[PDB]
């Protein structure tokens, strides 16, 4: 969650130069985006998650 | 595939899937300076990776009826983080350089670009016996551009492409390290540049070490649909950089 | 080159010269059952390689604005030759499969395509508490398709892309075997699914085991004078396939 | 220099074929030409270049 | 990569860098007649690599209507240099060739030629029971061309294509050693042909030896807007030649 004592930065990018195509090829394309965790991560205190929402029992 | 090169050093990484051959130096890998031809006394600040990794300058245009931009590296690494802070605290410093040059397009356009570092590029007056303000010579991270026509622009270089500010032959700067961006089939560049000067280390201000510059021989040439703005982007690292003489802080 | 791929199985053959990597399973291979984790008692049929092969089901159009199409598999080889008439003789049955969805553009068109194998994808209805029709849920080898919007079909499937059909995150479906038809680089569409289930052999027609979904994220997009009809098609293989409890001739 | 006793020979390039190139793709393209020596050249006498010229001191 | 391939005969050199594979003869490389099987009883001429080099035939323009050309081969090289020279000296004569055939277009262009070397190519009369000029059979470095409808020009060759002159299908000249020029993917259209004839050596004028032919199966189609000339260039080299029965100049 957030607190300010562990912010933990900033992912940018950056047109660098710029998309060069010839004739007759459509200019506008699209990035995606993934994202994982590598060798060295790890997660510590259970808690329920802030997603859950239930006002009744379902039936 | 040879054609896929990764440069890694300090917290920065290039990747190139269209590399042809990784152009490096005069044969002459950049190393520190020996204590056998060492001249200053005091103990050499070797800072860390904090310098040596790369920092990207200003992005040029490149257009139907462009001619040429220059830079002066030294100078041009002057606010580029720390590297420029050990700049403005050292009197002596030392460092080689790794430039990467970038620059793309597709397979419907044609253009040819030249790379090349030059030592000691000293630069020559518009009007003949006459001061050029450092402006026109070094203009930081930002490029300053050669003509076709003959300048005359008061205290300002000569800029012709086919003297190159110099006073020689423009083809005859394949003397130097350097390579081609043929858009066909390039985009290499590099030239890992040792410490070339006469002197075992030197100021960083008072001496421009070398000069790039980016001449397209083959100018861009597309059809009428492919993209018109193609950018080059020029990606520049010190290496085995170390600094001497600490005082006060130095000249802006 | 590892960019080609031949795939043969009984008396049919696929060749591909733009395969990535032919993607295969959760690490397993399709294998009979074994005789240690096995429950009926009589002798299974193996019947040939006249049911290990493949069967080539219906082209969907790939245009602009498509969202995405879906297959049930143990229904969708319902009436593809003897492989579909032992499903129709047997009560049990089981086997692997080899899924190879191709797909082709030139080099002057762009588009990516999600290609997933999702066990058990147990969809949703539109109106909530209401039932489905089977016609909605699997269409044989016929394509059922998605929607950009929510749909308000009666006794029909909830289908927006951007939940799936079963209420998830869309871009979280990469936790399946799956790959990706990136039209600039791809078409090597395996996915050799094993058998999955929670029994050692299970009834074709009364179960489903997997659902294979064709999202496109980045949609297909091409200029003017190109090529404008697009098609998908998906090819399948039964692996290992056995059966078990022949009776009468079963349920269309 | 030149002289009629050591003449050397001609180098011409001829389109042979033609220049084949697609749709919305420029026809006009440029060729650029280098030379160097190769590792048996050597040179002999040496003379001022024709190519200095000086008419007074450069002050 | 083996798309590259660089032949070297004498003083010429050609490279290519879309070559499939070479294509070279009957599985018989060629070579100087041994005197085993000789007749002729004075001291052959071997003349040097002054024969034994390429020569360049005049260029064909291919457009979308063309049909086919073709060339006799001893006749050919009749004033390529002092090859032809020694043919006007000698009476006997023999040698193999390599045959380079070279095209090129763009990745846009689309079209697919046939180069088959023919021995014994006797060409059929336009009229039947008549005369054929020399100049219609063999047009020295200038190619003859095949029409699409019958011919009938009087004392000249039957010229269709689907009988290629000679009175058989087509489709059936792929017996002889042969390759495709595919616009997509070659250039490499050697046949390096031995001495093929029923004597040990003949003359050069009075017989010819073999028929280079170039028909277009698929024939040439582009967009607007590409290369629209197109130009076909065929280089051969006779390899292992000499010479026999000296005597006066011959017939021009």
């Amino acid at each position: 969650s957030k607190d300010i004592y562990t912010d933990a930065g900033f992912i940018t990018c950056w047109y660098q130069t710029s998309i060069v195509v010839p004739a007759e090829v459509q200019n506008q394309s699209v990035i995606l985006c993934f994202v994982s965790a590598c060798n060295d991560f790890s997660v510590r205190l259970l808690r329920d998650s802030p997603f859950v929402r239930q006002t009744a029992f379902y039936q | 595939s040879d054609r896929v090169r990764s440069i890694t050093l300090g917290n920065s990484t290039i990747t190139t899937q269209e590399s042809a051959n990784v152009v490096v130096g005069y044969g002459v890998w950049p190393d520190y300076l020996s204590d056998e031809e060492a001249t200053a006394e005091d103990q050499p600040t070797q800072p860390d990776v904090a310098t040596c990794r790369f920092y990207t300058l200003d992005s040029v245009s490149w257009m139907k009826e462009s001619q040429g931009w220059w830079w002066k590296f030294p100078d041009a690494l002057r606010d580029m983080g720390l590297f420029g802070q050990n700049m403005q605290y050292h009197y002596l410093g030392r460092s080689g350089y790794t430039i990467h040059v970038q620059c793309n397009a597709s397979k419907f356009h044609q253009g040819c670009l030249l790379v090349v570092c030059v030592p000691e590029a000293e630069m020559g007056a518009a009007n003949i016996n006459e001061k050029i303000n450092r402006e026109h010579l070094s203009n930081g991270e930002v490029a300053n551009t050669f003509s076709g026509t003959k300048s005359s622009n008061t205290n300002d270089v000569q800029q012709a492409v086919f003297n190159a500010g110099m006073g020689v032959a423009v083809g005859n700067l394949t003397i130097f390290p350097h390579q081609w961006i043929n858009l066909r089939t390039n985009n290499c560049a590099t030239i890992v540049m040792p410490y070339i000067n006469s002197v075992p280390m030197d100021n960083m201000f008072r001496h421009y070490n070398f000069t790039l510059m980016i001449i397209p021989f083959a100018k861009l040439d597309y059809a009428a649909g492919s993209s018109t703005y193609i950018p080059i982007t020029v990606t520049v690292a010190p290496m085995c950089a170390e600094y001497n003489g600490l005082r006060l802080a130095g000249h802006q």
